């Protein structure tokens, strides 16, 4: 979801909100069903549900807010409802990942925040199938914040918006400026200047081999067969 | 083409402007030459980007270079002498006048020079500049 | 210093990969644990949170250490996910997913994975994933 605000909620965001909560809720919902009637008791399927740190921050992301936010009732209801047994609960707040806001990254990580590349992130999440976290997610329901302390950042929209507008900015002066002394150069020096500088390039055309096989030199082959096999055979046959 | 300058009392009354032509094949480009006073052109500097322009462009020389142009019409009192070389280069074109500011006073005061140089050159950049 | 509130090992990774081979197979042994070096009064990274009586997550510094420690195993000596029946979604290439999914191969569990665009390039994908990884 993408500009998406609050005016223009819509078909595609109720479909991506029950992708990311409904459907979810009713595949534990189901497995909890198989296990029961299988009476599994000593083998719960822990569930990493990927939780976020922006809650309406951003904006203009549909329902992807509340989509992720809703799943945090999961670590209350694991205790009042009766599927405790058959599952387990590891809410990951999945910091910054790269890989539309990449340029930026670098931006950040000025201010003392870890962005994470998606096979850093891969083995964070890794971490929290280790036997000792599937042992601890066992006993209670565990919050795992891999967000690299992002969430220390005081109000990250506008910071975003102001590395966005200062890379943008620069990058529009410079190509104007680049334009406009080119332009200037071409007028004072007419077109004869950067008519020798326009270079001709020379596109291939196809010519279509019969790949004869290669014929190495006779010292070289030679040294592939033995000695004897010199005048040995009938070449006949 | 010969500027008439007229005066009475001091002050100039008319000017009289005659353009005139020698028929034949005239190869004097030694002696050729253009003393044109290039119109003045406003300026008005807004966004961020026009002042970058501006301190881009190497002839705009200023008295103070910290002077702020935020929010300024600057004006050009700038003519060109060109000597010519061929037909259409300019075997070398001086394209110098001096940078005003609009005060709020609305008085005119000079603030920086265009002491623009160039020798073997098809024609004026500040001109292309001006047009676009 | 903005989480603030109020060991070197000898390798030869990018100059010789023969000796760093020969090297995989030795099971590190940590001495001192990166857990026990996080800064006092300093969050790391990466954390956990404790549910606060209250009904909030805080930092806790122990569960914290025991996960960082774990990270830390995973690293030097790696992690093994036998015996592991998964289900992935949203494991399309390019996604976190994908990643995760190279991992648990790479560790040598049993993976579903869903697809949403199931078609050759996938698939084959897939297969190209799991003669890699698997």
């Amino acid at each position: 979801e993408q500009g998406i605000e609050l005016e223009h909620i819509d078909s595609k965001s109720e479909f991506a909100h029950r992708i990311m909560l409904t459907n979810i809720l009713r595949m534990m919902g189901c497995v909890k069903k198989q296990k029961s009637a299988r009476g599994i008791e000593t083998r719960p399927a822990q569930v990493i549900l990927p939780m976020s740190p922006n809650h309406g921050t951003f904006g203009g992301d549909g329902m992807y807010s509340e989509s992720k936010l809703s799943l945090e009732t999961l670590f209350n209801r694991w205790h009042s409802e009766s599927w405790a047994n058959q599952l387990t609960v590891c809410g990951a707040i999945i910091g910054w990942t790269r890989g539309a806001n990449n340029i930026i990254a670098e931006g950040i990580e000025k201010m003392g925040v870890r962005t994470f590349s998606q096979k850093e992130m891969a083995f964070n999440l890794l971490g929290l199938l280790t036997p000792e976290v599937v042992e601890l997610c066992q006993k209670s329901p565990v919050m795992a914040d891999l967000n690299g302390g992002l969430q220390f950042v005081p109000e990250l929209k506008e910071f975003t918006a102001k590395l966005r507008k200062e890379l943008v900015e620069t990058s529009e002066v410079r190509k104007a400026v680049s334009i406009e002394t080119a332009l200037e150069h071409k007028v004072v020096n007419g077109n004869s200047a950067d008519a020798a500088y326009a270079q001709v390039e020379i596109q291939p055309r196809a010519n279509i081999q019969l790949d004869f096989p290669e014929l190495k030199p006779y010292k070289q082959v030679k040294q592939i067969a033995p000695a004897e096999l010199e005048g040995l055979l009938d070449l006949e046959r | 083409d010969v500027v008439g300058t007229l005066s009475r009392n001091g002050k100039p009354v008319m000017e009289v402007t005659s353009s005139f032509f020698y028929r034949g094949n005239y190869t004097d480009f030694e002696n050729t030459f253009q003393k044109t006073v290039e119109p003045v052109y406003q300026m008005h500097i807004k966004t961020s980007k026009d002042i970058a322009v501006l301190r881009s462009k190497e002839w705009f020389q200023l008295d103070d270079e910290d002077f702020d142009l935020l929010n300024k019409t600057l004006t050009f009192e700038t003519e060109t002498e060109v000597t010519f070389k061929n037909a259409n280069i300019f075997s070398s074109v001086k394209c110098f006048g001096p940078i005003k500011v609009e005060l709020p006073t609305k008085e005119t005061v000079e603030i920086g020079i265009v002491d623009y140089e160039a020798g073997a050159s098809h024609g004026n950049p500040v001109v292309d500049f001006l047009k676009r | 210093p903005i989480t603030k509130e109020s060991m070197d090992v000898e390798d030869a990774l990018d100059k010789d990969s023969t000796k760093e081979v020969a090297s995989l197979p030795n099971k590190s042994t940590i001495s001192k644990t990166v857990s026990s070096t996080i800064p006092r009064e300093t969050i790391p990274f990466l954390h956990l949170r404790k549910k606060t009586p209250a009904g909030d997550w805080k930092y806790d510094r122990q569960l914290s250490s025991l996960f960082l420690d774990g990270l830390e195993k995973a690293a030097f000596n790696g992690v093994t996910f036998k015996d592991k029946y998964v289900l992935i979604t949203g494991a399309g290439k390019g996604s976190i997913g994908a990643e995760v999914l190279q991992g648990l191969l790479q560790g040598g569990a049993k993976v579903v994975v869903t697809t949403s665009r199931f078609s050759k390039q996938v698939t084959d994908y897939y297969q190209s994933i799991y003669a890699k990884y698997g």
